[PDB]
Parts: structure tokens; sequence; C-alpha cells
């Protein structure tokens, strides 16, 4: 079984399809579960809270906060 | 300089390109475009096809850059008709201009496979601006309408072709990875438009068409970046 920190890294890695060790909004859209507008609201929220340099990507530290 | 911000809302890519219902999130598709999990077949290798994919909302970026990765694949040494990349005020979902609407307000970057004027200068990449009143000159491959162009055989290449199109400080630059190698960052200069004027807000788009001759026109990804 995986610990809290392990499942979190697993979730991060499993949705990093291009392997750049960052999550972008498209990758995040697959990592939920809804309409596109609700999806946008959620993703914009994650980026607002996690994406420190506003480049559209978040690394594991930012994702895990 | 400048910095890029990836803009997910104006982008698509695999390996989960389509939603559970086969729609592309944040994009509308029309005509005979076929979305799938790892690419969109914007127009398939059948006779007389038109297809397109356009962003659902307008982008409002002062400066921007798109990286579009695609294949144009056909059995013949000659194919038709080609693929178009768009930034325009309105969605041009259906029409006679590489599957999209004529009389656009903005810029079309046309990957024109078929030499309609017999000038032995295809495949070509042709950049055509429009204010909403110009009809694309299909019979002459837009020759007299082209702001800038290059000759580049983007058909039947072993690795995906890539177009990096940069709108920065009223200039449009087109760089092309010709797909001879798997080096995705191997770009070569194609063309540059000076004093490029485009609408302040607009949809991004991609479209393709075929005629009597027909290639598969596949887009693997359309990645949009805001430049700051
Ligand atoms: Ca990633
Ligand atoms: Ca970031
Ligand atoms: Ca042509
Ligand atoms: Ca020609």
């Amino acid at each position: 079984e995986m610990s809290p920190q392990e499942l979190q890294l697993h979730y991060f890695k499993m949705h990093d399809y291009d392997g750049n060790n960052l999550l972008d909004g498209l990758e995040l859209s697959t990592a939920i579960t809804m309409s596109e507008d609700e999806l946008i609201n959620i993703i914009d929220g994650v980026l607002r809270d996690d994406d420190k340099n506003n480049d559209g990507y978040i690394d594991y530290a930012e994702f895990a906060k | 300089l400048p910095h890029r911000r990836f803009e997910y809302k104006y982008s698509f890519k695999g390996p989960h390109l389509v939603q559970s219902d086969g729609t592309v999130p944040f994009w509308a598709h029309a005509g005979n475009a076929i979305p799938s999990s790892d690419q969109i077949r914007v127009a398939p290798s059948l006779k007389s096809q038109r297809g397109s994919v356009w962003t659902k909302t307008k982008a409002a970026f002062e400066n921007w850059e798109v990286e579009v990765t695609f294949r144009v694949t056909g059995r013949g040494r000659i194919g038709a008709d080609g693929l178009a990349i768009w930034y325009a005020e309105n969605q041009g979902l259906e029409g006679p201009v590489f599957g999209s609407a004529d009389l656009w307000n903005g810029v079309g970057i046309f990957f024109d496979s078929f030499d309609n004027d017999g000038k032995k200068n295809n495949p070509a990449i042709v950049i055509i601006g429009n204010n909403g009143q110009i009809h694309y000159d299909h019979q002459n491959d837009g020759a007299s309408q082209a702001l800038a162009s290059c000759q580049r055989d983007f058909r039947n290449k072993p690795y995906p072709v890539r177009a990096k199109i940069t709108y920065y400080q009223n200039t449009l630059t087109v760089m092309i990875n010709n797909g001879f190698t798997p080096d995705k960052n191997d770009y070569e200069f194609c063309a540059k438009v000076e004093n490029m004027i485009i609408p302040a807000q607009g949809h991004f788009g991609i479209s393709a068409a075929t005629g009597g001759l027909a290639d598969d026109h596949d887009v693997l990804s359309f990645l949009t970046f805001q430049l700051t």
C-alpha cells in the first residue's frame, strides 16, 4: 500500500503525460473525476494557487504545497 | 526575453486529447474533422473533404506563439489540398479556404500542397492577412495575396512536421521543423511578416481540405503560449 505522500506523487506522475515533471492545465483536466466551464473554473483555481511564476506549469512541490 | 506562459484553454494534445464523448475540450470541430485520443484527423485521405477545429473562445494576447505539430500523409508524390493555421476575429468552422471560412479577419498560414497555378512552387507555406473583405485566390495559391512565403515539402516526412508561429511586436515569424529527424527542436526559418496587423481578440484554428487528390491531414498538438 502507498502512503499519503506516495499516492500524491503517483497522482502527479500518472498525469504527467509528456514527462516534463510539470503539470499543465490540459493534464489537470484529465486528473479530475462536468462541463468545460466548471472544468475551467477548477483548473484556473489550481493554477492561481500553485503556479508561482505564472508560466502555466506547476512542479511537484507547488502541487503538493 | 520574452517569457512564455502556456495557455491550456487554447491548446490540445494527446494522449487523452478527446473527452469521454469524443469532443476536444475548449475547441469546436466541424466538417469531417475526426478527433481521437492522440491526434485530430482534420481531413482524411478521401475525395472532397473539409474539416476544422477552432477555439471556443477568443484569446486576448498582445503577443503570442503557437507550436503546431502535424503530418500530411498521402500515397502520391503530389497531394492535396493542404492545412491552414488561423488567428481570426471569428470562428471559420466551414468554408472553401482549406476547409475554413473565406473573408476572415486576421491571418492564415497556409500549408498548400497543391500547385493550382502550375508554377512548380509547391508544397508552399503562404501567410495571408485579411480584413474580412478579401476572397482567397485559390486558383493562384494566393500568390498575389501572400505577405510572405517559403517552399517547404511538409508531406510524407518520417517525423511530425512542426510549425512555430510567433506574433511579437507587430511581426509574425514562421519557423518550421521539416520532420526529417526526431529532433523536435530543429527549426529552420520559413518567413517573416513585418507590420503584421491582427485583431486584438481572436480565435485560433486549424483546418484542412482535399480535392480529387487527398492526403490525411493530422494534427497531433496545437500548443498556444502568451508572450510577456
Ligand atoms: Ca507535463
Ligand atoms: Ca510555474
Ligand atoms: Ca493550392
Ligand atoms: Ca503554386
